[PDB]
């Protein structure tokens, strides 16, 4: 229980050290793409719900 | 073979021989998600009442469902049919037959779930409804499930970037976040007319009335600006950790001269640990709630969870539940510790099990390298599996641990959308972004 | 196996939505 945990911690630290962290430019690109996708999906859903609330109230 | 006669009686999306460029794929994905969003806001006909408790409130996030509307089964038929057929397989024309069986089992699951939903007590009393109303609800849900399968097959056959499941889950989560941030819905209690939307409340409170900032930020009955700040912070952190990758320099030995980088992401399994853990926890919630509703008093049901929106107070479902607020953490630190340990351990275990099952294991990646002649740049062909055995298992386990930690952090900070929701949304959007960059690099 | 495209699927979805709305309006005007 102790030795497997120590080995896992050492391996995780080594992997994090050898990973390729996102640079500013890469992080900016990923954040911009994620923000654009979230805006698209969430705002399309929000507008659909906002239109359908009066329509739902009218019909029912 | 008897499935094949019934496999042909269902429509299939026309497979485009010419590949579609990214712009039209994005436009058609937007059209598909718009259709799904419109469908999930249209209530069913014949619903007598929706004042009863909601039996499956824990599935509405992972299954992209919405109670009382056309999209009430959500994506559950697709996931159920896919899992069933994958288990059957584990136990050209072949793929056409496979897709036909997919559709047939999806329709069967849709009918079964519609019957269960009708008879479980919601929409009103099924006996008082009559045959006509319940039947009409059944056809409405059947056609809704058929449309969901058609949209998913469209996305998979190529008019869309990814799959229907991920698109619908991410779309529902993003819509929920944006609604909690910008809802014009107003609720009154006596202090005044207050907007539910967090940002809308800030504009309203300042215009109507320093305290206003405290009311908009530290509010405890409607979405807050601090909750939105936590959501943005978790978005940023999950994006940063998703960008992590291990870059193996690989060469080619068959075609002498071809150089590339094989990336082993930190989130090796993507959102699979979150999907598996959240599905398990939600199914446990549903089972415990239904058992406690009927067989209340049994010791086993009490251990499975005692409920009080009904939230657990004791039992396995309670210890699997995030703390309600900070005060919940202070009052029961033991529950917080047990939940954190469960989240991290379950996510790591699910990640390693998934790399063992799906086919991304170090042995499978080494076999793939041998099939393609790819060798690591400095490591000898002999040390191709070992250099993968030193990375892929650790990467998978640590990615599961990190994604579970991010979910715990999002839940503790009070993020709109919740840990699961936010993590699923970010992972799916990053999948779309990586598809985009792959298409751009190919060009 | 009836093979359709994306626009036919969009049309079928919109007409199903319209049919549900007409069912609702039929109920509203017959109540
Ligand atoms: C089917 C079901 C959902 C349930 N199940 O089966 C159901 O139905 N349930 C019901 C039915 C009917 C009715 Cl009516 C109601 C309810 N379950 C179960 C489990 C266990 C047991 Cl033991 C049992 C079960 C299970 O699992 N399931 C599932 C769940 O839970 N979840 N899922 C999720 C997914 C996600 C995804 C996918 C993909 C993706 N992406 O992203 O790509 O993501």
């Amino acid at each position: 229980f102790v030795e497997p945990s120590r080995q896992f911690v050492k391996d995780s630290i080594r992997l994090v050290k050898r990973c390729t962290k996102p640079d500013r430019k890469e992080f900016q690109k990923i954040a911009m793409a994620t923000a654009i996708g979230f805006a698209i999906m969430g705002f399309i859903g929000f507008f659909v719900k906002l239109i359908h609330i009066p329509i739902n109230n009218i019909i029912v | 073979e008897v499935i094949k006669p019934f496999c042909v009686i269902l429509p299939e999306i026309q497979k485009p021989e010419r590949k579609i460029q990214f712009k039209e794929k994005v436009l058609w994905t937007a059209i598909t998600l718009f259709i799904f969003l419109v469908c999930c806001q249209i209530p069913l006909f014949g619903i007598m009442s929706s004042d009863s408790a909601d039996p499956f409130y824990w599935m509405r996030v992972i299954l992209a469902s919405n109670r009382g509307t056309l999209m009430e089964l959500g994506i559950s038929p697709i996931v159920t049919s896919g899992l069933i057929m994958q288990l059957l397989a584990g136990a050209p024309k072949d793929r056409a037959l496979f897709n036909g069986a997919q559709k047939l089992f999806g329709m069967i699951i849709t009918i079964g779930q519609s019957i269960v939903y009708v008879m479980t007590g919601m929409y009103g009393d099924p006996s008082e409804m009559g045959a006509g109303i319940c039947l009409l609800i059944t056809i409405q849900l059947f056609v809704a499930g058929l449309i969901v399968l058609l949209l998913d097959e469209l996305l998979q056959k190529g008019y869309g970037l990814g799959s229907g499941i991920s698109l619908f889950i991410a779309t529902n989560i993003c819509e929920t976040i944006v609604w909690k941030a910008f809802s014009p819905t107003t609720v009154n209690t006596g202090r005044g007319m207050e907007f539910e939307g967090a940002i809308i409340a800030l504009f309203h409170l300042l215009a109507t009335r320093v305290r206003a900032l405290r009311e908009a930020f530290y509010r405890q009955n409607l979405p807050n600006l601090m909750n939105l700040i936590a959501t943005i912070f978790v978005f940023a952190v999950v994006i940063y950790f998703q960008g992590f990758r291990y870059e193996l320099p690989i060469r080619s030995t068959k075609v002498r001269g071809q150089i590339g980088i094989y990336p082993i992401k930190l989130f090796y399994t993507s959102n699979i640990p979150i999907i598996l853990q959240s599905a398990l926890v939600s199914n446990l919630y549903v089972i415990s709630q239904m058992l406690s509703a009927r067989f209340s008093g049994n010791l086993l049901v009490s251990l499975l969870g005692t409920w009080s929106r009904a939230y657990p107070v004791g039992g396995l479902c309670y210890y699997l539940s995030p703390p309600e607020s900070f005060g919940s953490v202070l009052e029961d630190p033991v529950h917080a510790v047990v939940y954190i340990v469960f989240m991290l351990g379950s996510c790591a275990f699910f990640s390693k099990t998934w790399i063992e099952v799906s086919g991304s294991s170090p042995r499978d990646i080494a076999k793939q390298f041998k099939d393609q002649g790819m060798v690591i740049n400095g490591k000898r062909e002999t040390s191709i599996y070992r250099e993968l055995k030193k990375i892929i298992p650790t990467a998978a386990a640590f990615g599961g641990l990190c994604i579970g930690a991010l979910s715990v952090l999002a839940d503790f900070l009070g993020a709109i959308g919740s840990g699961t929701g936010i993590l699923l949304a970010v992972t799916i959007i990053y999948q779309y972004f990586e598809i985009f960059v792959k298409e751009q690099s190919e060009v | 196996g009836l093979k359709v495209g994306p626009v036919p699927v969009l049309v079928m979805s919109l007409l199903f939505i319209a049919s549900v709305f007409m069912l609702h309006i039929w109920g509203k005007y017959t109540r």
